[PDB]
RNA sequence: UCGUGCCCCGUGUGGCGAAAGGGAAGCCGGUUAAUAUUCCGGCACCUGGAUGUGGGUUUUGCGCGGCAACGCAACUGAACGCGGAGACGACGGCGGGGGCCCCGGGCAGAGUUCUCUUUUCUUCUUAACGGUCUAUCACCCUGGAAACAGUUUGUCUGGAGAU
RNA sequence: GCGUGCGGUUAACAACCAACUUAGAACUGGUACGGACAGGGGGAAUCUGACUGUCUAAUUAAAACAUAGCAUUGCG
């Protein structure tokens, strides 16, 4: 893992028009289910460019133009507030609050259902891959599209070795030792 | 010449596992490995490099897509509504 | 005759510093002959094709030899292809055509706009 | 119907097949259509209009792709872009 | 070292300041001659077909440069 | 309609001058003996002028005003045209195919090449010629 | 020069941590009671600095040639940027190279020899560093392939231009 | 010695060079012939744990533990 799957800080460009990114590399992160898209854009403010890691959403491809901002298409992997999309689209890598980078529908082959607008006061319903609902500020912004990787879980480990192999760069405990199997000093469950 | 009559790529597990298991896991493993046609250049050239990842061997493009087949049919739905959503908003 | 060798330095571990091959001496013995790893070829910036016409080194061996033998006689000789330096020339022209033709075609609307304007 | 004129074109006219060709026949000023296939690179689409737009030949942007474009005009291989020299009796070039 | 193969090449080694001195080495059984000159950097060598010429080369060389015949054997 | 004639502005896309600005002296589309294809010899700018402000001295200007020519036989393959023109009465049959054969018709041949051009230059016209691309 | 000022830039923060990771550069011969890629002889290399000579470039001021891939002893290049190298898993068969093993002839030496054995055995070597001519992949030019062709042990490649 | 324009696929022929496998046959000794060495006894069933793997270093290696698969609960 070399850096984590954020978006860019929300600054003037994303808040009033829109910066075009460029998708330079689709890489595999370690632990994770999903492919990660390095995206380079251009620094408004200074010459040197900027790379980006965001989490890659199923199409999209290097060479590939993407956009971000309020004024951005609602083509996959553009990156748009909700206020922006439609009811009935669904998005990835859904910021709680604007401005946190995304924080719902990273895992693969996820994404969130916009279900409805409430102008007045800004707010936006949504539904999430439990099937929960809530609502979020309207700028929260969102990428286009679902999470590559989709299907992952359907295919059988079938061997203790590629469940080793899962766990061993995820650090979640494997082997697991039943607390039944424990004497009492070690698990309630123990004896 | 068919050397196996039902379990095909799943012979490599031999009897381990479960028949049920084992067949569980050929639909994966033959999508997976199977060669598709590249939807930039043409050429049948399209291998799974990692999960998740699709590579041309032909024209060296790299596109995100499902774990063991390239493309996902809720993807392709997506992209069909997400097309007439994109119609109903600029028009 | 003794056909069997030693390492001739301290590490005695098979690990990527610690190449040897064997040499012959004009003394007729057999010994070993420590070895630097292989050089790599130079890689275009854009495609990652080898470049051709540049020699494979370890990195501080380029401060030792001369421009010309590590470039090419072009634009961006030596850090990117041929085929990649026309593809660059021709999407550049084209695309800058093609913004005189955008720009062009936003001031016949513009001025359509104004003359409805008025 | 722009498949039918392809036939046509084949069995009584003249073209060439492919972009090196294609871009041989531009520079010779005798082509009279290109057909473009629709995943060329975008590049050497850009190109090839820019060609036909210096030799005043007129593009049309086939539908399908290469491999398409290579059944219509009754190949077993793919075509990304093509020239027509000689309409032959297809009615191709009026439209 | 380094084989010279061109005369004028060889003469102005010689001739040069760091000329600190000069041998020939005679191979009879290749029926050939060396001439050798020890500079600061290299050993030059120029190689001749054993032949009058070739020995009055010698004349031709400087005369303040150290010339020497090689003996055959090396002693140490 | 052929666009490859004499006055036709291309761009090189091959060879040490690639990125460079020509101008088509002579086409030659059925080839010679040496060069059995389709070919071009071309006259262009190897060295830019630099770009002059209005704080600049008359000397500085006259120095960074300067041009450096070449002529050149090049393949069409190689050649990227442009809908440009460049009309020059000076480069009439300034290279010819026997100019490449003998070093010192190329010298003057350049030095030909270099009068006109500056001369193009400071007239203000034709600037898309003489500002170098970028890429 | 209102002389005792003004301008530009943004990225942070120091150190330790590998005699198997990364990494500038040395080979051969001889030598001691005991050290040796360390001593001695010969032949080299790297890093840094200063300043000459030759050669190069320039009156078309910062080289020339090749369609091209690119070549050639040189052949300006600050700020600020881009890229490459360092820099990378495991396993399988295939091909090239060194060394070792094996076979034959020849000179020299040694052993065997009741009989046989033109016999059995031993030495016959060539370093770093350089010059020069070559070496799979790949790339370039011509040209346009169905009666499809090329091609690996392993079926890949070709109008996105194969043979 | 190369350039063409031809002409022909019995080179299905000559010259030189080279190594290891495979099959077939006669003859011949025999108490032995993978002659030492090296090197599965086999089979019918029952119980039991799916399998590969792991532990009581110094009395227990197992129906114990783990495992893939399955099911439940909590968390936006
Ligand atoms: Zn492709
Ligand atoms: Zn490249």
């Amino acid at each position: 893992r070399k850096a984590p799957a954020k978006f860019r800080p929300l600054d003037y460009a994303e808040r009033h028009g829109y910066i075009r990114g460029i998708v330079k590399e689709i890489i595999h992160d370690p632990g994770r289910g999903a492919p990660l898209a390095r995206v380079v854009f251009r620094s408004p403010y200074k010459y040197k460019q900027i790379t980006e890691t965001f989490i890659a959403n199923e199409g999209m491809y290097t060479g590939q133009f993407i956009y971000a901002g309020k004024n951005a298409a609602l083509t996959v992997g553009n990156i748009l507030p909700l206020s922006s999309v439609p009811e009935g689209t669904v998005v990835s890598n859904v910021e709680e609050k604007p401005g946190d980078r995304g924080a719902l529908g990273r895992t693969s082959g996820n994404y969130v259902t916009v279900v409805g607008h409430n102008p007045d006061e800004g707010k936006t319903r949504i539904k999430l891959p439990s099937g929960a609902k809530k609502v979020v500020p309207s700028s929260s912004r969102g990428m286009i599209g679902i999470v590559a990787g989709g299907g992952r879980t359907d295919k059988p480990l079938l061997k203790a070795s590629r469940a080793k192999h899962k766990f061993a760069v995820k650090r979640n405990r494997w082997p697991k030792t039943r607390g039944v199997a424990m004497n009492p000093v070690d698990h309630p469950h123990g004896g | 010449s068919k050397r196996t009559k039902k379990v095909g790529i799943s012979g490599k597990y031999g009897t381990r596992y479960g028949a049920s298991l084992r067949k569980l896991v050929k639909k994966q493993e033959v999508t997976q490995h199977a060669r598709y046609t590249c939807t930039f250049c043409g050429k049948n050239s399209v291998r799974r490099t990692a999960v998740g990842i699709w590579s041309c061997k032909s024209c060296k493009k790299t596109m995100a897509g499902g774990a063991y087949t390239v493309s996902t049919p809720a993807a392709a739905a997506m992209r069909s509504t997400l097309r007439r959503l994109r119609e109903i908003t600029e028009a | 005759a003794p056909t069997r060798v030693t390492y001739r330095r301290r590490n005695p571990y098979n690990t990527t510093s610690n190449r040897t091959r064997v040499i012959k001496t004009p003394g007729g013995q057999l010994r070993v002959l420590h070895i630097k790893k292989r050089g790599t070829a130079p890689k275009c910036g854009d495609c990652g094709i080898k470049l051709p016409g540049i020699p494979a080194l370890r990195p501080r061996e380029y401060a030792t030899i001369s421009k010309p033998k590590k470039t090419v006689q072009r634009a961006y000789g030596g850090s990117r292809c041929g085929n990649c330096v026309r593809d660059r020339i021709i999407r550049a022209f084209l695309i800058e055509e093609q913004k005189i033709v955008k720009k062009v075609l936003k001031e016949q609307s513009q001025a359509e706009k104004k003359a409805s304007k008025k | 119907s722009i498949g039918a004129k392809l036939a046509l074109v084949i069995k009584s006219g003249k073209v060439v097949l492919g972009y090196r060709s294609t871009l041989k026949a531009l520079r010779s000023g005798k082509a009279k259509l290109i057909l473009i296939a629709a995943n060329t690179p975008p590049l050497r689409k850009s190109e090839l209009e820019y060609y036909s737009m210096m030799s005043k030949t007129p593009v049309h942007h086939y539908s399908g792709t290469n491999i398409e474009l290579g059944t219509a005009c009754g190949k077993l291989f793919r075509c990304s872009t093509m020239a027509i020299l000689d309409a032959g009796d297809s009615d191709i070039l009026a439209d | 070292p380094q084989e010279v193969s061109d005369i004028k090449k060889f003469i102005e080694i010689c001739r040069r300041k760091d000329a600190s001195s000069a041998r020939i080495k005679k191979n009879p059984k290749t029926q050939q001659i060396k001439f050798k000159v020890r500079c600061q950097r290299f050993l030059y060598t120029l190689v001749l077909k054993d032949s009058d010429k070739a020995e009055k080369l010698k004349q031709s060389l400087p005369p303040n440069l150290q010339i020497k015949d090689v003996p055959k054997r090396n002693k140490r | 309609m052929k666009f490859l004639k004499t006055s036709r502005v291309c761009l090189v896309t091959r060879g040490r001058y690639a990125g460079k600005k020509v101008v088509i002296i002579q086409p030659v589309d059925q080839g010679t003996k040496s060069h059995p294809y389709g070919h071009a010899l071309v006259a262009g700018i190897e060295r830019y002028p630099s770009k002059i402000t209005r704080r600049m001295s008359k000397a500085r200007i006259e120095k960074r005003s300067k041009i450096k020519p070449f002529i050149k036989v090049i393949n069409y393959n190689h050649l990227m045209p442009t809908r440009y023109t460049l009309e020059l009465e000076g480069l009439k049959a300034v290279i010819n195919a026997d100019t490449f054969k003998e070093p010192s018709q190329r010298e003057e041949a350049k030095k030909t090449v270099k009068k006109v051009l500056e001369d193009r230059y400071n007239s203000g016209k034709n600037r898309w010629f003489f500002t170098p691309l970028r890429f």
